RNA sequence: GGUUAAGCGACUAAGCGUACACGGUGGAUGCCCUGGCAGUCAGAGGCGAUGAAGGACGUGCUAAUCUGCGAUAAGCGUCGG
RNA sequence: CCCGGCGAGGGGAGUGAAAAAGAACCUGAAACCGUGUACGUACAAGCAGUGGGAGCACGCUUAGGCGUGUGACUGCGUACC
RNA sequence: AGGACCGAACCGACUAAUGUCGAAAAAUUAGCGGAUGACUUGUGGCUGGGGGUGAAAGGCCAAUCAAACCGGGAGAUAGCU
RNA sequence: CGAAGGUGUGCUGUGAGGCAUGCUGGAGGUAUCAGAAGUGCGAAUGCUGACAUAAGUAACGAUAAAGCGGGUGAAAAGCCCGCUCGCCGGAAGACCAAGGGUUCCUGUCCAACGUUAAUCGGGGCAGGGUGAGUCGACCCCUAAGGCGAGGCCGAAAGGCGU
RNA sequence: GACGACGUUGAUAGGCCGGGUGUGUAAGCGCAGCGAUGCGUUGAGCUAACCGGUACUAAUGAACCGUGAGGCUUAACCU
């Protein structure tokens, strides 16, 4: 539970090697409506592949 | 360790767990859309369609069925009543769920479900 | 726990009041300093 | 031309600012617009709304140009604490430091 | 010029190291004074029941606190500058 | 004046000798923290330096080669009080 | 009738758990001992450091007690780090 | 037409150091030779201020419990309303004394505080509200008990007491 | 985190019809009983994850990183 030799700020660095933030870069454009929400997912206007689904 | 069991515990006791799917299902169909986190929709399907299955061949007896497990006669009044023909012909699923996003709230993967036939 | 501070103003002002503490002669004296001491809240007030 | 924008004080820690603001680093605007309008965290809130800000810096005061606008550099640097006082247990106190960061956006062409 | 094999063989860098350029936090150094200590020189060497030292509560154009003052309350009269 | 939540914060403009003097305000070091450029780095172990040293990268002279950065690999080497 | 029985309140702290950088500088859940007495609680007083008080443990005297705490002797003294 | 200080740089001395100079800096510095000391820091589990590390780990404070729709709004699991669900009920209900002294309420705001966000708050800004011949005290009467005119007693204070 | 199965050229999941399984004679009517209840309907009814099928809903066109015949020298075979 206990350090006893503090580690420097080079081991403290790689690991954070892989704390980076996963992409989210793939975007989608619709089929009849030609807006761009997230894969799999609604808009703000509530289209999803070409229908107003929610109409909110 | 889970291996070929189902009925995911959402981290509730199933008293807890039993009474709420109650009361989103009662919530469901009065409304006839809700947003819940992605399991909960996920399984709040499993849940429900048992409802407008044991509705189409109406009774006397599953009208109190469909009050054992609802307890909600208004509930039970939408069913039965307008249901019936609504759904002769749909031989299965009923939901159509759809993925909305993310609640600002806490980052819950956000959803939507409905029943399919829907006009208004 | 039953903490020790267990208060009030009547134990308060018949113990550290100001006609108790300029009673006696040797009460006087810290009446006579906190004057010098320069303390501006001389013993308790309300 | 090149401009800049500022939040200063931002209410959060340098590495939990730095992990969004390392994608945007070295992107175009409206690919850096989309891919921080659904990064899911606080800090996606925090320089998202600033990296609009610095684009408004270019087409009012410098370069009307957004389409081809590149973001050049972009570094999330420390700032003051509010050193409050937290309660750990029997009797003993905890110096909390609620951290706080400073973040610039840089707007040019390259 | 092409072909099989054999030997040898960089640029890759998730991060990390070092030097420079860049700020970031930080408030040390130099500089400054109506702040304070030690004394020289005279003067005083007391205030107090024709109500003290130290305080409370009020007073203005005012919300507050400091200074002053006290139902005549940031001030009255009086003789001067 | 733009952007923002008619927030915070910030970029211009105007004052001013200067806003890398802006109310957290003269000067603003070090620890610590990042940005960029250059080099080394994923078969090598160990007080992390020193002696030697290829290549690469640069300021240059004067084109013969020094200066600075890094430093593969190698010889020794078990911190201070 | 009972310093009588059973058992809540009130009280006390027996056993185990948990906790023991605690939710707490002595607790919480499960039980346990009593519960018209030599009991329990509230409010207002009295006693005082070689002194109080004690169904006596050197227990208690503001989480500290084989002599409390503050200031003053006093910058004690230290053949000792 | 740039003092000290800071920050690099080329030179210089056997070392402690010195001298010239680029940038930053914006009003003071001090030769040569001598005089006096709060005169040179790595340590003392030294003091003080600041910043690392463990670490983005642990934990978010009782295992009474949520779920949905609408609205306000820039953004809503937490705020306001409605609809059910669940928990306390010799209490986790409602009044009072103690003790706290605006903590109650409307408008408004989210920097900070609330172990999170927050339009909400016992938070900040502003204003408002507490109305008694019978309620409690003050007031008339004593207990335990404290002072204590004369007095007794004691180095002095002061102790006991009618 | 990986490995695996599918993504409308679809049985990967949920639903659904059936079967299987588990519990036992559902409810509602009528009869017998003043009544509790017993009988008939009725080995009914209800049935988590099990097994076999059915696309009813959810598993989209893309977008994306990854490229553009692969260095030096010698030998042995192509001519």
């Amino acid at each position: 539970a206990v350090q006893q030799n503090k580690p420097t700020r080079s081991k403290r660095g790689m690991r954070r090697s892989h704390d980076a933030l996963t992409a989210v870069t793939s975007l989608s454009v619709d089929k009849t409506s030609g807006e761009k929400h997230l894969r799999h997912h609604i808009t703000a206007d509530g289209y999803y592949r070409g229908r107003k689904v929610i109409a909110k | 360790m889970r291996h070929r069991k189902s009925g995911r515990q959402l981290n509730r006791n199933s008293s807890h767990r039993q009474a709420m799917f109650r009361n989103m299902a009662g919530s469901l169909v009065r409304h006839e859309i809700i947003k819940t986190t992605l399991p909960k929709a996920k399984e709040l399907r499993r849940v429900v369609e048992p409802l407008i299955t044991l509705a189409k061949t109406d009774s006397v007896a599953n009208r109190r069925l469909a009050f054992a497990r609802t307890r909600d006669n208004e509930i039970v009044a939408k069913l039965f009543n307008e249901l019936g023909p609504r759904f002769a012909s749909r031989a299965g699923g009923y939901t159509r769920i759809l993925k909305c996003g993310f609640r600002a709230g806490d980052n819950a993967p956000m959803a939507y479900i409905e029943l399919v036939d829907r006009s208004e | 726990m039953k903490r020790t501070f267990q208060p009030s103003v009547l134990k308060r002002n018949r113990s550290h009041g100001f006609r108790a503490r300029m009673a006696t002669k040797n009460g006087r004296q810290v009446l006579a300093r906190r004057r010098a001491k320069g303390r501006a809240r001389l013993t308790v007030s309300k | 031309m090149e401009t800049i924008a500022k939040h200063r004080h931002a209410r959060s820690s340098a590495q939990k600012v730095r992990l969004v603001a390392d994608l945007i680093r070295g992107k175009k605007v409206s690919q850096a617009l989309d891919i921080l309008t659904y990064t899911n965290k606080k800090a996606a809130v925090l320089v998202k709304k600033v990296l609009e800000s610095a684009i408004a810096n270019a087409e009012h005061n410098d370069g009307a140009d957004i389409d081809d606008l590149k973001v050049t550099k972009i570094f999330v640097d420390e700032g003051p604490s509010m050193k409050r006082i937290m309660p750990r247990a029997k009797g003993r106190a905890d110096r909390i430091l609620k951290r706080t960061s400073h973040i610039t956006v840089v707007v040019s062409d390259r």
